[PDB]
């Protein structure tokens, strides 16, 4: 008793750490999958893409929505995306299935947050900074983009689009 | 006196937290993936 | 008062509650009015009836976040890592320097709290630039971090003047776990400070016209996870160190008590990266790097859920445990100093689940700004280290001021901490099942109705929890101004000893321990860590700085 039982536990606890170890390293395991699979595409490029964002609307990718959308390989498109103080540009966007969609995302004024209901892609997007961020939707219909990171009094109410072609 | 039973089931429930949750939100990432 | 001349400590550690608790109670208001907006209830034109000033429902929520996740906290851990850790050595802070930090904390307070009442900071909490608040704001917030600074120093010479007069011994168990709390949110503010004073205060007060979004938050976060664990361990010392007393039994290994916090100190600030799973500009390799140091610290959660499980098991068979849960019914059950962390510590079960699955990089996009991430810290800074808060105002505040719980206020405790409890967890399966349905956190979403439909059935969820915590907030408040509105003193609890947690040692603990007390060797480990884990994510990014200009959109 007291003494019987500091080292039964320290017995029962040098085991435990042992067994969660383990088990995180499982977890460690099938994340190191996901980064190997087409899934680990909607994690952000690595490199800085340096932008002004009191240019961005002027001259540049981003200034014509008429020209956002852009196919750029095999089954490639580009879509440069805007995301300003309450809305989307271009709204919407259009885009086609089996085709890899490779989104470049920038804002004028806050940060905002790109987050496409029923998908992987969630992304921040920070003015002065483009987001590259990549994806095949293999359903097809209605996508809503929502800004989940708070952009001022209208924040609630900034909905954006993605429409896909059957 | 003897084996901590006790708190061999509290870490137990924890360890079945853990795994609901996580291979529970391994589904959905996969699922819209 | 005697009581004061000698131990003026006591007055200072209050001063550094009240002020903690007031804060408390007007932060928290916004929460049931926060509660009902994920029920899809707008009830915010009531709010704006009793309170004039209040202008949108995100001044709203900068002041919850502010009041409580900042202020309510640091003057917890400012109160018990200094008052604590002087009651075990029984020796005396040096005191000018102690009111001088609460003063700052206090000046720093109303400096900071007018911007945000006059809504010319609407910013929330995390403040990313280019939304830019109102000079003021930055000045006041940088006066009350830097308070904590002067903690430090009080802390690290308690433990220096102890050292000197018992030279070759081992560091007290409380002593050693506020010396390495203090010596890690030292190395954890520095990402702070160093946003504060590169950017932030130079920016409101026009000197640069421009802020960089990516350095600013990378720094941020620096600091921004370390701090959620400068919230918790004043509740995990009164836990270890305190709880197994008011259980009826003993603290059950000393040393799993100190290697706990010494993986804290270890593991605690390079991980910031596990917040910046959806940011640009930082490569793939360096957050699964962070990825995996986040899962390591786990393990010192992990190993305190045993430590403990089998201290209130050690408890509840001395007062009479019977087969594998009887135990259990045998617990102290009646005192709120006891009901209350534990409950906590049943919620914080979830709590850790829903934070080991953010932590595992891609699997944080499902989740990310969702509901979901309230839905994981308030099961963790609401409940445990709130509820801690909560039940030990029923031991330290008669060991403060003198005066005694009544039958009555005791009761009135255990119903609250019930409740509170109750409340928490009736609101996180309401979060976390709405997050998995996509809803946004940080928006007025009763104000746009049509929006979530297919999120009928946890918005019941979020509506009932925020009635049943209503109801638990101002219990609280009725039962916390009545002991702090009696004139019933007895000068003579005022001078009783604190109910710490005697320690089962053995034979295996002497060398143990005797490593872990080698902390300055431990501290260049730590900031070895960090340079080595933020260094060359910083350097490349310092570079090829790209400031953009303020905004303000509220
Ligand atoms: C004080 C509050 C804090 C707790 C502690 C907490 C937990 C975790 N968190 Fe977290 N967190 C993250 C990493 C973790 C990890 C690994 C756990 C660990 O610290 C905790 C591991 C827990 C355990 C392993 C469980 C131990 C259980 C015990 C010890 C109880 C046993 C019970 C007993 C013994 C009872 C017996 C009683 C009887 C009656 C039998 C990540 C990413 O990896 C995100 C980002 C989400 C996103 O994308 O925004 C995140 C989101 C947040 C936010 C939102 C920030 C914002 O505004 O942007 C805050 C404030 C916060 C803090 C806190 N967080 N966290
Ligand atoms: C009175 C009981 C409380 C209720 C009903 C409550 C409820 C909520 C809800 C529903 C949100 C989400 C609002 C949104 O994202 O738009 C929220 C935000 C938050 N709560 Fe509470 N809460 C309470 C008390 C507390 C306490 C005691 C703390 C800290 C000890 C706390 C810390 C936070 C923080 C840090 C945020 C996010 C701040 C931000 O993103 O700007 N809450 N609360
Ligand atoms: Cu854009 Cu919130
Ligand atoms: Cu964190
Ligand atoms: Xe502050
Ligand atoms: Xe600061
Ligand atoms: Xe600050
Ligand atoms: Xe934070």
């Amino acid at each position: 008793d007291e003494h019987k039982a500091h080292k039964a536990i320290l017995a029962y606890e040098k085991g435990w750490l042992a067994f969660s170890l383990a088990m995180l390293f499982v977890f460690i395991a099938l994340i190191a999958y996901t980064l190997a699979t087409h899934t680990a595409g909607v994690i952000p490029a690595g490199k800085l893409e340096r932008v002004d964002p009191t240019t961005v609307r002027q001259e540049g990718p981003w200034a014509d929505p008429a020209q956002a959308v852009v196919q750029t390989g095999p089954n490639q498109y580009t879509v440069y995306v805007l995301a300003f103080a309450f809305g989307y540009q271009p709204n919407p966007i259009e885009v086609p299935q089996g085709a890899e969609i490779v989104f470049k995302i920038t804002s004028p004024d806050v940060i905002h947050g790109f987050h496409v209901e029923g998908t992987n892609i969630n992304v921040e997007v920070l003015p002065g900074e483009v987001s590259t961020v990549r994806y095949t939707f293999k359903r097809p219909g209605e996508y809503r983009i929502i800004c989940n990171q708070y952009c001022g009094l209208g924040h609630q109410n900034m909905f954006g689009t993605i429409v896909v072609k059957e | 006196e003897e084996k901590p039973k006790g708190a061999l089931a509290v870490i137990l429930v924890l360890t079945l937290t853990i795994l609901v949750f996580w291979l529970g939100v391994y589904a959905v990432f996969f699922a819209r993936g | 008062s005697r009581v004061y001349e000698a131990y003026p400590e006591k007055k200072a550690t209050l001063y550094f509650l009240v002020l903690g608790f007031l804060a408390l109670i007007v932060g928290s208001l916004f929460g049931p009015f926060q509660a009902l907006n994920y029920g899809n209830v707008d009830a915010y034109p009531l709010l704006k009836r009793l309170l004039p000033f209040v202008q949108s429902y995100y001044q709203g929520l900068t002041l919850h976040g502010v009041l409580n996740a900042i202020v309510f906290t640091q003057l917890f851990a400012q109160a018990i890592m200094v008052y604590l850790p002087a009651r075990e050595l029984n020796m005396r802070p040096n005191m000018g320097l102690m009111w001088l930090s609460w003063w700052m904390a206090f000046i720093g307070l109303v400096v900071a709290a007018l911007p945000l009442l006059a809504n010319e900071a609407t910013v929330l909490y995390t403040f990313y630039p280019p939304l830019k608040g109102h000079w003021a704001f930055y000045l006041g917030a940088s006066v009350f971090v830097l308070s904590t600074w002067v903690s430090i120093y009080i802390v690290l010479d308690l433990w220096r003047r102890w050292k000197a007069a018992n030279p070759g011994k081992v560091t007290p168990l409380v002593t050693y776990m506020a010396v390495v709390f203090w010596l890690m949110w030292f190395l954890a503010s520095l990402g702070l400070v160093l946003e504060a004073v590169l950017f932030l205060l130079p920016w409101s007060f026009g000197l640069v016209e421009g802020v960089d979004p990516l350095v600013a938050r990378t720094l941020f976060w620096w600091t921004g996870h370390p701090i959620v664990y400068f919230w918790l361990l004043p509740a995990y010392a009164i836990i270890y160190t305190i709880l197994p007393k008011q259980a009826g039994g003993k603290l059950v290994s000393d040393p799993m008590a100190r290697l706990a916090f010494l993986l804290f100190l270890l593991l605690s600030t390079p991980v910031g990266f596990h917040h910046q799973f959806a940011d640009p500009g930082i490569d793939p390799t360096w957050k699964m790097i962070h990825s995996v140091l986040t899962l390591f610290v786990a393990v010192p959660s992990l190993m305190t859920a045993f430590t403990v499980a089998a201290s209130l098991e050690f408890a509840g068979r001395l007062r009479g445990g019977r087969g594998l849960f009887g135990w259990i019914r045998a617990l102290p059950w009646d005192n709120p100093a006891f009901v209350a962390p534990v409950l906590g510590l049943l919620g914080f079960i979830p709590g850790g689940a829903g934070g080991i699955v953010n932590a595992s990089f891609t699997l944080d996009y499902v989740v990310h700004n969702t509901a979901w991430v309230p839905g994981h810290f308030h099961l963790q800074v609401a409940s445990l280290v709130t509820l801690t808060a909560m039940g030990s105002l029923y031991w330290l505040l008669p060991n403060l001021t003198g005066k005694p719980i009544s039958d009555a206020q005791r009761r009135l405790g255990l119903a609250v901490v019930w409740l509170w409890f109750l409340g928490m967890m009736i609101m996180a399966v309401g979060l976390h099942w709405a997050g998995l349905l996509n809803v946004p956190r940080r928006a007025y979403i009763a104000q746009v109705p049509d929006a979530y439909p297919h999120a009928a059935v946890p918005m019941v969820f979020n509506v009932l929890a925020g009635i049943v915590l209503l109801v638990a907030l101002l219990l609280f408040i009725y039962g916390l101004f009545s002991v702090l509105l009696s004139r019933e003193r007895k000068p003579e609890l005022a001078e009783a000893p604190l109910p710490f947690a005697e320690v089962i040692s053995g034979p295996e603990d002497r060398r143990l321990v005797l490593a872990m007390d080698r902390i300055g060797f431990w501290f260049a480990v730590a900031a070895i860590l960090v340079v080595l884990a933020y260094g060359p994510t910083l350097v490349q990014l310092f570079g090829h700085l790209n400031p953009v200009p303020g905004w303000r959109l509220w």
